[PDB]
RNA sequence: AACGCGACGAUAACCCGCACGUAGACGUAUAAGAAUAGGCUCCGGCCUCGUAUCCUAGCAGGCGAUUCCUCCGCCGG
RNA sequence: CCCACCCAUACCCCGCCCUCAGGGUAGAAACGAUGCCCUGAGGAGUAGGCGGCCGUGGAGGUCAGUGACGAAGCCUAGGGCGUGAGCCCGGGUCGAACGGCCUCUAGUGCAGAUCUUGGUGGUAGUAGCAAAU
RNA sequence: AAGGGAAGCGCUUGUGACCAGACUUGCGCCCGGCGGAUCAUCCGGUGUUCUCACCGGUGCACUCCGCCGGGCUCAGGCCAG
């Protein structure tokens, strides 16, 4: 956990609603954590304050990040934003985007999900529905998400 | 508009401390009480409540005024200096700095 | 009691020391005028009322003069007057029922939902208020009969250049 | 509690490191400490300019009294002079250092010198002994400040 | 008697050097800024020619090598020699002294800022109060022009100007206690007996 | 009413280590107080301005004596048979898990120590609350 | 005076970002000069005493009148 | 000559520490009679003598002692205990053993010895390019 | 953060920075319901210090415990006047 504060180069979020950028999750629990953020964060953005939510996951650990937009045109002496698999991506040629954090560094991991509001709260024989476990991570290769 | 004062206090100097003359005490302070020259207008502001105030350059509670509070207890010689003792020693560059003598306890 | 000693904690050795009346210095006297110098009215001139016991005592500004209500004040923290005002038409048991301590002694969703909030200012009770009615009409009554000691009362306390209480005559 | 300062993006940043270097540590330290906190293109400008005895760096710390010339009027110090293995050695570094942000995908326009560390190497045993160097070096794209958008009442 | 002041101005003529410096130190010790004015005005007891045989002996104490740092600068300013007497009584080096030396301020002759203000003086210092009618007194102004000061003349004449606009503004004075004792009487004539009588019976 | 018992208020005559003499000025030289054997060590011979020497006179009253600041004495407990010693005077100690015990013992440590109302000064140690 | 001062000439204002708000005020009010074996003055008289003068009331000082042309403050000549 | 005033670790009152001395304590105590309670006195200290206590390596007994869910070690602008040597805990690192008490044992406690070994500084990027390298 | 021809140390504040987090904060009584039990001169079994225990089985007339929902009281740690 890191605040805007300490971040350098930071500035403050504005009032204006951010639009999410929920980044490969692809197991269905990955949709679940998914979907409970994107109900957390509100359905329509205000496109109007250039803001962006980003959480990006790989291998289980969700990044969470907050900027806000400059689509400004490509200075001489940066490069052209390449494609993965496909490099040097068709129609934005000349344009890149500016970032500049505005809210604090975190980054979350899953351990938990529950059917009610907690253990004490989850009656039924799937009272628990995953519970992160070392066995589980024993193998780098194996990711949950 | 009133236009008058609000001052309900007495102005003094914290001086010096309790010292000889290679040997201070800052346990106890030396006060000069303004407009109080003898013995008997020292008797009469013994016992009484002090306060000094100065700034901190940080807000603890919305405020930088930060006060040490002590009590008026004897006099000192003869000029009508007299003595003080505070809860905290006062700093040591309070040497010649203003103190608030209150009213307070009162026996009139 | 219910519980037998559980530990080898000693009761206190009987202590003898007694409560007996307190003795108010002679410049006390029922309608003295005093001056606050501590508190929310520091500086404030109020009048005396009734002599409370272990050193308070009852005083009203009275309100529609200065906006003092009724209150209680320490004796050390306030300065009499030699000043007396007659306190003839004042309700002496009005004043015993005012002076009696009780007067200014006394898990939910609104509870969890408040939390942290700072609390309102609430207003004030009619009975204290119509009390304080019932004492400041006789009172006031009695202030226009004396020379500009509703202005005196009205005005503030201060102390001014040179003046130095040692020598001044309250 | 507080919060240290978090460290610039890994992809905003590159890192150059050189171990074991054969160069003396006090005129590493010196030729370091003059262009530390430059921009790259101004740096490398300036070592070549080192190499050809152009400009002078100024000895602040480890300094002993050499040339007394012209040179370290734009440092206000009276005493500099031109380190070369040095120069050319931390030529080589920013270089592996661009060409590292250009792998990175950086914009190579607006390198600057954030950090840059001289630390002394075991000694080399051969009494005369030698005195190594390691020299770590962080660079960045230029932080960028952006656009409000206004704030919407509601 | 015992009073705290934002600034005391202290008019330097017929008092001695000492004295004056003495209280002024514990003044500043205390805490009180002052100021003093025509130290050229300051006197010193003795005889003149005891006070030019002590200040040439400072003047013969010297450094051997160059006079520069360390050794003693002769100041032969009247303000600089009440300023080396209060420095001499003041622990000059510690920083309570310093503050004490940044609290006094000392002038020749008195600027405007200071001639637009009140002067005060300390009984215990007065030449007239304190020596005796028969003993031989000197000048420091006197002083410091014969063993060098070069600003005599110049204090002269600005203290002849001071002078002149000082009478000018006491014949003002005067008009205004003509205007303001006929306008007592005017109104007086007037003044409601029963308030009047009040006064008098309180004593205003 | 859930504290240590009545007791003599807890005054400490010095507050300050004793510092050994020239340990500033030499590093090699630790802070524990050693007592000089100079004939003309000026602390030794207790000169005004010189570091003062432990002495029974700083020594410390008895019935305030080895009591924490909440007042109890702290009982270095290794497990619930210590907890259940410290069960008839718990108003006189306070418990104190020992650094190499593992977490669930830490925990079984705590739980008695909750449920029999003896204090514990490192109760967050390797444990965190789940809901 | 390289940590004393003055006069003068010529300048550095905008765009974006982000960072914070007293070596001792509380009425910190008061200008003749000059002498002290003299001085002040209104020309009547006055002087041991600044123990004086000025100012000093209103929610940390409101609202409306009543009623006063008295002071205070800001800008121009 | 007279009056008031200022302060030493000096004298007075009180609290606490320890040592000393005196007294009390069993058909047992509301605290290990090597225990507990009460009272009075004293407190510098070289050579020297006596007691107690802290700490280190190993051995017997014991704590159904700690521990790979983390032993020992180390670092730490943290919380305590003891007058003190020292002890306990919190945070980080770390990876395989370790501790408390009763005794037994000794190659058991360092600032010096122009001390031993090893490592590292100022001199100094200086003297000088000299053998070595 | 500090530095006008030494530093370093002692007593005592002050300022800034960082860190910690105070008493561990409850018992008692009175009502209404519920369930368990040295309750029942209840039945049965087992081990025993042979007179004390522990189980299995009925109930709630009395007694005692709790749990629930009410009601009232008291006690508390530190610091000031």
């Amino acid at each position: 956990y890191a605040p805007g504060k300490a971040i350098p180069g930071h500035g403050r979020a504005t009032n204006h609603y951010p639009e999410l950028l929920l980044n490969n999750f692809k197991t269905p629990l990955g949709l679940l954590a998914a979907k409970s953020m994107h109900i957390l964060f509100p359905s329509k953005p205000e496109l109007a304050g250039r803001q962006v939510v980003t959480l990006h996951n790989q291998r289980d650990y969700i990044f969470f990040r907050r900027h806000r937009y400059v689509f400004r045109e490509a200075r001489p002496t940066e490069k052209n934003v390449v494609g993965a698999d496909g490099k040097e991506m068709e129609g934005v040629k000349g344009i890149r985007a500016g970032l500049q954090e505005i809210g604090p560094r975190m980054t979350l991991k899953l351990r938990r999900v529950d059917k009610g509001v907690g253990r004490a709260g989850s009656e039924g024989p799937d009272a628990v529905k995953w519970e992160w476990k070392a066995k589980m991570e024993k193998k780098r290769t194996r990711f949950n998400l | 508009p009133s236009e008058a004062g609000h001052r309900l206090y007495v102005k003094g100097r914290h001086l010096s401390y309790q010292r000889g003359r290679r040997n201070t005490h800052p346990k106890t302070s030396l006060i000069k009480i303004e407009g109080v020259d003898d013995t008997a207008a020292a008797n009469f502001y013994l016992g009484k409540r002090v306060a000094y105030v100065y700034r901190a350059q940080k807000e603890v509670r919305g405020t930088k005024i930060r006060v040490i509070w002590g009590k008026i207890t004897r006099p000192h010689g003869n000029s009508g200096v007299v003595r003080a003792k505070f809860t905290h020693p006062l700093p040591a560059r309070s040497f010649g700095a203003s103190v608030r003598i209150m009213l307070y306890p009162s026996s009139i | 009691q219910k519980w037998y000693p559980a530990e080898d904690e000693a009761q206190p050795k009987k202590v003898r020391k007694a409560v007996r009346p307190w003795t108010p210095r002679k410049s006390l006297q029922p309608g003295t005028v005093l001056i606050l110098l501590a508190g929310r009215f520091r500086g404030k001139r109020v009048v005396l009322l009734k002599c409370l016991d272990q050193g308070v005592l009852l005083v009203t500004g009275p309100f529609k003069i200065n906006g003092v209500p009724l209150r209680r004040v320490n004796a050390r923290y306030v300065i009499a007057t030699s000043v007396k005002v007659d306190l003839t038409g004042v309700d002496q048991a009005k004043i015993d029922e005012v002076a009696q301590p009780k007067y200014f002694t006394a898990a939910s969703e609104e509870a969890f939902f408040k939390q942290g909030e700072k609390p309102q200012k609430k207003p004030v009770s009619s009975t204290r208020a119509a009390d304080q009615k019932a004492i400041d009409k006789a009172l006031i009554a009695n202030i226009k009969k004396v020379d500009m000691l509703a202005s005196y009362l009205a005005s503030s306390f201060s102390l001014r250049k040179g003046d130095k209480p040692h020598l001044m005559k309250f | 509690v507080r919060y240290a300062a978090t460290e610039i993006a890994p992809t905003k940043s590159a890192r150059a490191r050189g171990s074991y270097l054969r160069v003396s540590f006090k005129n590493t330290r010196e030729t370091a400490q003059a262009i530390n906190g430059w921009k790259l293109q101004r740096a490398l400008t300036f070592l070549q300019n080192v190499i050809d005895k152009k400009e002078a760096v100024p000895m602040r710390r480890y300094a002993g009294s050499t040339g007394r010339t012209a040179q370290g009027k734009q440092w206000g110090v009276s005493r500099a002079r031109w380190p070369v293995k040095s120069a050319q050695f931390l030529i080589g570094l920013l270089k592996n250092a661009e060409a590292n942000a250009d792998a990175k995908g950086l914009d190579t326009g607006n390198l600057i010198i954030k950090h840059i560390q001289v630390n002394q190497a075991p000694k080399q045993r051969r009494p005369y002994m030698s005195n190594p160097c390691h020299i770590e070096l962080i660079l960045t794209e230029a932080e960028e400040t952006v656009q409000k958008s206004e704030a919407v009442v509601r | 008697m015992s009073s705290f002041e934002s600034v005391v101005v202290i008019d330097g003529k017929g008092h001695l050097l000492g004295r004056l410096a003495s209280i002024v130190a514990k003044q500043l010790l205390s805490g009180q800024k002052i100021v003093v004015v025509r130290c050229e005005a300051l006197n010193i007891s003795g005889e003149f020619f005891r006070a030019k045989l002590k200040y040439h002996a400072y003047l013969r104490k010297m450094t051997r090598y160059n006079p520069t740092r360390g050794g003693p600068f002769h100041f032969r300013a009247p303000s600089r020699i009440f300023y080396k007497a209060v420095r001499g009584m003041i622990p000059h080096k510690t920083a309570r002294g310093a503050a004490a030396l940044e609290r006094l301020k000392v002038f020749e002759g008195v600027p405007p800022p200071y001639d637009k203000k009140k002067k005060m003086v300390v009984p215990q210092a007065l030449r007239v109060l304190r020596l005796q009618p028969g003993r031989k007194y000197c000048t420091v102004g006197r002083l410091s022009h014969e063993v060098g000061w070069k600003y005599q003349d110049v204090v002269a004449r600005l203290e002849e100007r001071r002078k002149a606009k000082g009478a000018a503004y006491y014949e003002r004075k005067k008009l205004a206690a003509r205007q303001l004792s006929e306008a007592k009487k005017a109104a007086a004539a007037k003044v409601d007996p029963k308030v009047s009588e009040a006064l008098a019976a309180y004593g205003y | 009413m859930v504290a240590a018992k009545k007791h003599v208020p807890i005054v400490k005559k010095r507050t300050k280590r004793f510092m050994r003499h020239q340990s500033d000025r030499f590093k090699c030289l630790d802070s524990a107080w050693r007592k000089p054997k100079g004939i003309d060590n000026r602390v030794r011979r207790r000169f005004k301005g010189n570091l003062a020497m432990p002495s029974i006179g700083y020594g410390s009253n008895k019935k305030t004596k080895h009591m924490m600041p909440s007042g109890h004495k702290a009982f270095l407990v290794h497990n619930v048979k210590d907890v259940e010693l410290l069960l008839m005077h718990n108003r006189t100690y306070a418990a104190e898990i020992a650094h190499n015990v593992s977490s669930r013992k830490r925990i079984d440590i705590i739980t008695r120590a909750k449920q029999l109302g003896v204090k514990v000064t490192n109760a967050k140690a390797k444990v965190t609350t789940e809901v």
